[PDB]
């Protein structure tokens, strides 16, 4: 068949997303959830992960198909692709398949024509509704949404029009908007009663990093997702480089029930977490100040285990095969044991301070730097070299040595 | 009293650029007229006529100018101004940014034709409004209360709960206690999660059978907008001043209209205002705003709450700048607050109201409303400068007052500002948590309330 | 007298020059950027003017 | 070599076709002939303000600064001329030069540069005050083809390990230094004073080098090894066990 592609394939029924896109980075999945009919960007300065997330997304994810759109972007990005995509494989029934049999890659390097690249968007999405409208789940990647933006500026500036903010032609909003409006989960059109999904994913690229760019603040007006990235996380090769005090999901409401079924521990852990991190923000500012000698030992404590879960759950290298992907029993594994050794070492610490003998965590540092250096190692486990089993019967032994060494306390 | 007279259709079209049609050979051309435009494939798009020029016509089309060609497209003009048809029985129903049903009911039965201009309200014969709005929100009803016929925005930004906060206005809204609400609501550029949400609680609150929806959404065409909120004022005026309703009209993001009004002002190539909106924009959003109050001699009314999104939070853009200009005050919702949890959460300190002054005290709510009202916001506005200096200083630089406003300030925020979705609080329970917060000071620091007031309320 | 008083003394000595760092370090560079930012976007608007 | 050569006294509008000359002779040498071309561009500072004189000129729509609002698309048609292809045994090789505009990387030349070529190599005028050379600073510096040439059978398996802990201990000993000038070296606990020490052997040992001296990759990593061994391998936390116990009791 041929459609046109700036029209919306039409659907019975647009639905509420209730179920999640797992992304297989722990920051993402724990602290700023997507959904199956989500929208997203990724907003972030030059070389902070905007690719590197699109495409590990891309690779491990609970989707049918995959769209990838590359628009005014790097030719030696869509060759990584076709390199990468056919030698990696998903299990099915027993039998291996190449992640490429599922996905299609939409070009227009940042060397060809410019009028091009708002082409490659529409051209994209609608393939993506073309398999929606099968009974899939699809996930489109725009590798930079900017550079459509771009396009439309040249057009617009020798068409001799007048412009709105920052040269870009007063119709931007408007097309970033109604592109967006094509996501979402749906009754498909036709007889044999099935639903489908496209979730959008968008990357943004504000010149200097400054969000208050057009593109960014107009896209931010539209996604229910975004992931902030940070240049002072990717400069100091932390990765995803993932603001977590700016980052946001709208989605956390509607995931309610999921967890409330399958992950029946997990909401209460990311709700500690949040709380720890932005304790942490509101002590470091004065400790840059003061000095850090003034803090209270329970202030140490969270500034410590702040630093635990920075370094140690909120970072993952893409390119390493244990933190590749990270499953969600992983992810929440983990995340229970720092938690659990926050309250742990916060209740050793409250109980005793009143006596004339009392913990400290310098105390705590001197009794327990082998479950310290054992809960930094928890990362490092393989989830295809070793099982499920493996992974969380490891887990419950740091739970136990950890309850050993506070009863030893 | 009718156009009993032929209409002319003219297949005389000069140019299509952006939104607009261009026409030439036009008889007498109209300033204002509505046109309908059939494209060749038997498409019907309508339009109204922006300028006029000898034989030359300007029109911009609602639906978008895709498809139009110079040669086989054919306009018919109608003789007449846009007069939208209204009726009673538009309560219980749901209309597009074009006022077509959308619910598969029929076609609005006129009991009037209305021009969505309206027609201008005489100052001698408007009602100041005094008679307070319980919205069920402490931070309304107690530090910013709202009269029945007054305007008041709220100011939001992107990511913030903004359409929480007008939903539990909907549900809660009612008079202070010592009648109920028709409601009309228009959407401009809304996705459809937002439609949804609005839709459903009014389904679930049981009282869909007294709102009228106007929905245009975010793959909508953009220049409805410009006749959405006219559409949606000239409903609640019939409502108001002839059928003696009580109407609360909510206008869902005034960001988006004044975006639209900017595609068609840049594409007519006029001389721009700031950052490129029109410069007509101020006249503009006074004839949308100014649509709202009281009448002489007859029983109803109209308030409104528009809804702005501010671009990049910044409250000094033209669109929250010239909003506050003809707005009496505003409701500003807070990324530090939501990013703390806090719901709602509004900022006392940016909000105002401006006809509280005479919407309060003996009589209409209690003789202590204004005295609270002001402690309450002078003691958080030196909590917020207490706090300021502390992250600087350190705790053991600050004196026992200080730790009295920094104390206020932490239980002001956990027990008045934060109330919950469902939790209705009257203006009397506002009032005495009120009074439970002024407790944490000697009467000697209360020296905004008068020693009347302190006598009779604070030994409680 | 004097060892009470000379121990009180050198404390506060520490917390004053901590802050006579901290505001030649830490607060005026951050005025500075600020102050450097608003030229550079007011030259902007200017210039889109 | 092949040389083309615009001076400060040569007409502006040919620095517009000067780098697309050179690249055009790159193509038949790399594409054609089979040849392994490095291409060396200087001051596309120069080329981008040769644009910006043109464009303006022009009344084109302006971006940042003034510069022209396709120029990203306009260095895109410069730096994609590079790589290797399939079927031809030839490559063509890319390093631009940039002069940032006072000091400034988020000035819009290295800007939308950084977002088209495959990392960057950062000078830092605080290093070359202080003597240094060459006066690399390794933070704001990146390559994004580094994460698959360097390994087992590509140079040595611990290489990606070694670089990636060298960046955390030279980001937390930057991070003690700047706390060291607010609170004094009296305050630091003896976990800062590890980090300083790394700082300050790794900017002699492994970044001052000398414009003749011609290191090897395993040269640098053991000089890498030399400077991360400063530490408790407990401290060590970007480095899996197995890499630690083959490489670190040397
Ligand atoms: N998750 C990651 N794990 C490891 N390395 C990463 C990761 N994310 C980014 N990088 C490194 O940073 C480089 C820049 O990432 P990229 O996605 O290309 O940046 P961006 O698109 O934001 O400009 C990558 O080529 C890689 O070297
Ligand atoms: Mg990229």
């Amino acid at each position: 068949q041929v459609w046109p592609v700036r029209q919306v394939r039409p659907v019975t029924e647009k639905l509420p997303a209730n179920h999640p896109l797992l992304t297989g980075q722990r920051v993402l999945d724990a602290l700023f959830p997507c959904v199956q009919g989500g929208t997203t960007a990724i907003p972030g300065a030059f070389g902070c992960g905007k690719t590197v997330i699109s495409q590990s997304l891309s690779k491990y994810s609970n989707s049918d198909v995959i769209i990838y759109v590359g628009c005014g972007e790097r030719g030696n990005e869509m060759s990584e692709v076709l390199r990468d995509f056919p030698e990696l494989t998903m299990e099915v029934d027993g039998k291996v398949e190449s992640i490429m049999k599922r996905t299609a890659l939409v070009a227009n390097t940042s060397n060809m024509p410019v009028a091009a690249r708002e082409a490659s968007i529409y051209t994209g999405i609608t393939l993506s509704e073309y398999f929606r409208d099968m009974g899939y789940h699809v996930s489109m990647m725009a590798d930079s949404t900017s550079r459509w933006a771009e396009a439309l500026r040249e057009i617009s500036g020798r068409l001799a029009e007048m412009p709105a903010d920052s040269g870009y032609p007063a119709y931007l909003g408007a097309r970033l908007a109604s592109f967006y409006e094509r996501a979402g989960r749906v009754k498909c059109l036709g007889n044999p009663e099935r639903e489908g999904s496209v979730s959008i994913v968008g990357a943004v690229s504000p010149p200097g990093g400054d969000f208050s760019d057009p593109v960014t603040s107009a896209t931010l007006g539209i996604v229910q997702v975004f992931w902030g990235l940070d240049k002072k996380l990717a400069q100091r090769k932390h990765f995803p480089s993932v603001n977590w005090l700016i980052s946001y999901s709208k989605y956390m409401r509607a995931l309610d029930e999921y967890y409330d079924k399958h992950f029946t521990e997990f909401v209460p852990l990311r709700t500690k977490a949040k709380e720890i991190l932005q304790e942490e923000e509101d002590l470091a500012e004065i400790v840059q100040l003061v000095g850090k000698a003034s803090l209270a030992e329970t202030d140490k404590i969270t500034l410590e285990v702040a630093k635990l879960i920075k370094d140690d759950f909120l970072q993952q290298n893409g390119y390493t095969p244990y933190d590749r992907f990270c499953p969600f029993y992983k992810t929440v594994g983990m995340l229970s044991n720092m938690i659990s050794f926050y309250d742990m070492a916060r209740r050793a610490v409250e109980t005793t301070a009143q006596s004339d003998n009392k913990i400290t965590w310098s105390i705590i540092r001197e009794h327990m730097g082998e479950i310290l250096y054992k809960l930094s190692s928890m990362k490092f486990k393989d989830p295809v070299k070793d099982g499920e089993a493996k992974i969380k019967a490891d887990y419950a032994q740091l739970l136990e040595d950890m309850q050993n060494a506070f009863r030893s306390l | 009293n009718y156009l009993s007279q032929p209409r002319l259709t003219y297949k005389t079209v000069s140019g299509v650029n952006g939104p607009l049609v261009i026409l030439d050979h036009v008889k007498f051309p109209r300033y204002a007229e509505i046109v309908h435009l059939t494209l060749p494939d038997g498409t019907k798009r309508s339009g109204q006529v922006l300028e006029v020029s000898g034989s030359k016509a300007v029109v911009q089309v609602f639906e978008g100018t895709s498809g139009i060609d110079a040669k086989k497209t054919s306009c018919e003009f109608t003789g007449d101004i846009l007069r939208t048809p209204v009726s009673e029985d538009m309560l219980g129903r749901v209309f597009n940014g074009s006022g077509k049903p959308i619910d598969r009911g029929p076609v609005v039965l006129a009991e009037d034709f209305l021009d969505i201009m309206g027609q201008p309200i005489n100052p001698q014969c408007r009602i100041y409004p005094e008679e307070m709005i319980q919205t069920g929100i402490s931070a309304i009803d107690g530090m910013n209360s709202i009269a029945r016929g007054q305007k008041i925005p709220i100011f939001s930004a992107a990511g913030l709960p903004h359409n929480e906060i007008a939903a539990q206005i909907c549900r809660q809204a009612g008079l202070v206690k010592k009648e109920n609400f028709a409601i009309v609501f228009a959407a401009m550029g809304v996705n459809m999660e937002t439609a949804r949400f609005f839709k459903s609680d009014f389904e679930e609150n049981g009282s869909m059978d007294n709102v009228c929806l106007f929905l245009n959404l975010a793959n909508d065409p953009t220049i409805e907008r410009i006749i959405t909120p006219r559409l949606a004022l000239t409903t609640a005026e019939f409502l108001a001043y002839q059928c003696e309703k009580h109407v609360l009209v909510i206008l869902t993001d005034m960001s988006s209209y004044a975006e639209a009004l900017r595609e068609v002002s840049a594409a007519r190539e006029e001389v721009p205002g700031r950052r490129g909106f029109p410069g007509y924009m101020y006249t503009d959003l006074a004839t949308i705003y100014e649509r709202a109050g009281r009448v002489e001699g007859r029983n109803g009314s109209i308030t409104q709450i528009p809804i702005l999104t501010m671009p990049n939070d910044d409250i000094t853009h033209p669109i929250p700048d010239l909003t506050g200009y003809i707005t009496e005050g505003q409701i500003y919702v807070d990324r530090q607050l939501h990013n703390r949890q806090i719901y709602p959460p509004i900022n006392v300190l940016p909000s105002l109201s401006r006809l509280m002054k005479s919407a309060i005290g003996e009589g209409m709510t209690r003789k202590d409303h204004a005295d609270v009202s002001n402690q309450l916001y002078a003691c958080y506005a030196i909590g917020k400068d207490v706090q300021a200096m502390k992250a600087v200083v350190g705790e053991e630089a600050l004196t026992s007052d200080d730790l009295l406003y920094l104390e206020f300030l932490q239980k002001f925020e956990k027990n008045f500002i934060t109330q919950g979705p469902y939790e209705n609080r009257t203006v009397y329970e506002t009032l005495d948590i009120g009074w439970q917060l002024l407790r944490i000071f000697p009467k000697e620091m209360l020296k905004r309330i008068p020693q009347s007031t302190l006598s009779e309320f604070y030994p409680r | 007298s004097l060892q009470t008083s000379f121990v009180t003394l050198d404390e506060a000595i520490k917390i004053t020059n901590r802050r006579v760092n901290a505001i030649e370090h830490v607060i005026i560079p951050r005025i500075e950027r600020t102050l450097a930012y608003i030229i550079t976007e007011l030259d902007e608007r200017e210039r889109e003017e």
